[PDB]
């Protein structure tokens, strides 16, 4: 691909401004916590989710990072310390550069009113690029940075400004919980990655993981985001090659807001274009629980598969990450398994579904009639013996060629009997 | 049709004949000759035709009925199939 010869020269040099270091000696499910330290890395500091690290497993270290940054709230990384009781001795840039600030939003509000009630087109420009500098320096002050976007955005190097204010007001909005702003960012990032810029090679793939980083994590209509991001760039399962790639987990989002929002036809295409390319071939071999959906489901078993997929329920429910529909997730997981399943079937016993879930037989009697009762699923029930019974070996093939061999000729015929 | 009309004016005979060597016996005395003889004979027409007798077996028979049916059928479209190749290339 055109794109990655692109990434095949640069060998994951990316720029990220925490550099390398994250939040060291980690315990619990250890493919997740390598997750979050790229992650982290590559949307430059999370932040709000030190929080959410923390509460599965009790770490330190998020002080650590927190302690060096004041942007977020300089009164909450400070509350944050003092509770810990960090002796840090170094708490004095912040009432000089905080003062600093202070007068210039002032001296600067006071032109922001006299250069809208004008309206005069050099002052707004002399105005607005005035501003630029201080909402780059602290955006803290977040609705400042907000109302100036919400106008022009441009300042007279065009490119590299406007994509990193998108950048930061997506990424500040995201952490204050402003979704309609998180939003807007969504859909006015999309929209700008088409002209595009210079398109050196760092600079596409950061846009590419920028784009993962607003999706991945759901607050509204996230399977449209899916829909757009998907066909976007043309179909890949990571976005990158190189061998290093590990984003690990976007698939597993991918795949249930294809299974929750569409039909399932249609996962055929997923396995061979996303699932059997190279990019996921990698990714596979670093996370088993992952591998075991993917695996266990174009092998097609039917109780090593069911159990080890019962077994990374109680995984996956101890996730931590924001993906909002989880139970969603794994009661599709549960029917589409059971769907691929009774594809070819010839029985299945109501009791021996229900030992091996650990459902009571009635609860699973009721699960198949809503197969039944839904259509995904030709069946009788046996009401005697208590196994449900497949049927569909397709008697006799030969009508609906005939109806489509003669319809065609037949009639072409009758059109020349005319001239 | 013609083999067919020799073999049903050959079962008229025998039901003529089987008619004659029973009435022979109830008359006076006949049908000595026509003993374990003719139902030997007769035996080895039933045991030929129709072979056994169960439903496994006439259900068997129907659909083979059907098969020869659907080859006949499939017959008939080769051939229809060959006049839609033959009325496209004679005009």
């Amino acid at each position: 691909y055109d794109l990655t010869t692109r990434i095949a020269h640069f060998l994951d040099r990316h720029l990220v401004f925490p550099l390398l270091e994250f939040l060291s000696v980690k315990e619990i499910y250890n493919e997740k916590e390598l997750l979050q330290g790229k992650l982290d890395l590559l949307s430059d500091t999370n932040m709000v989710d030190f929080a959410m690290d923390v509460y599965k497993n009790l770490y330190s270290d998020d002080i650590p990072h927190a302690l060096r940054e004041k942007r977020t709230t300089v009164v909450a990384q400070l509350k944050q310390l003092q509770a810990e009781t960090e002796p840090i001795v170094k708490m004095f840039e912040d009432p000089e550069t905080t003062r600093q600030m202070q007068s210039t939003r002032d001296g600067r509000m006071l032109f922001d009113y006299l250069a809208d009630k004008h309206g005069f087109r050099q002052e707004y420009l002399d105005t607005l690029y005035r501003y630029a500098k201080f909402q780059y320096e602290c955006g803290n002050y977040s609705g400042a940075a907000e109302y100036l976007y919400f106008f022009r955005v441009l300042v007279p190097a065009t490119d590299r400004n406007a994509l990193s204010s998108l950048w930061g007001k997506l990424a500040s909005e995201i952490l204050m919980q402003n979704w309609d702003a998180a939003m807007e960012d969504l859909t006015r990032l999309k929209e700008t990655i088409d002209n595009n810029s210079v398109s050196s090679p760092l600079q596409s793939l950061q846009q590419r993981t920028w784009l993962i980083h607003w999706s991945l994590f759901v607050f509204f209509n996230h399977p449209k985001g899916r829909d757009n991001i998907i066909d976007l760039f043309l179909y890949q399962p990571q976005y990158l090659n190189a061998i290093q790639t590990m984003c690990p987990h976007i698939l597993r989002y991918l795949t249930t807001a294809v299974i929750t929002n569409k039909d399932v036809r249609k996962r055929r295409q997923v396995l061979k274009d996303l699932v059997k390319v190279i990019q996921q071939e990698s990714y596979t071999y670093k996370d088993p629980i992952t591998e075991f959906v993917e695996c266990l489901y174009v092998n097609f078993d039917f109780d090593g598969a069911q159990k080890k997929l019962r077994e990374c329920e109680s995984v996956l429910v101890n996730d931590f990450f924001l993906v909002a529909c989880l139970e969603d997730f794994i009661e599709n997981a549960r029917l589409f398994i059971f769907e691929t399943f009774c594809r070819i079937h010839q029985c299945i016993s109501i009791n021996m579904l229900a030992d091996k879930l650990n459902m009571t037989p009635e609860e699973a009697e009721r699960w198949i009639v809503n197969l039944i009762r839904n259509a995904r699923l030709d069946a009788k029930i046996d009401s005697k013996l208590g196994h449900v019974v497949m049927g569909n070996n397709a008697v006799s093939p030969y009508q609906q060629v005939i109806e489509k061999t003669k319809s065609l000729s037949f009639r072409s015929q009758m059109l020349a009997m005319n001239i | 049709s013609d083999l067919q009309q020799v073999g049903g004016a050959s079962a008229r005979i025998q039901d003529a004949l089987s008619t004659v060597l029973q009435y022979a016996e109830d008359v006076l005395s006949g049908k000595v000759s026509a003993d374990n003889t003719v139902g030997r004979f007769l035996m080895s027409l039933v045991n030929q035709v129709p072979k056994i007798v169960p439903d496994d077996f006439e259900t068997m028979l129907n659909s083979n009925i059907n098969d020869l049916l659907m080859v006949t059928y499939l017959a008939n479209l080769t051939q229809s199939q060959i006049a839609l190749n033959e009325k496209l290339v004679n005009l």
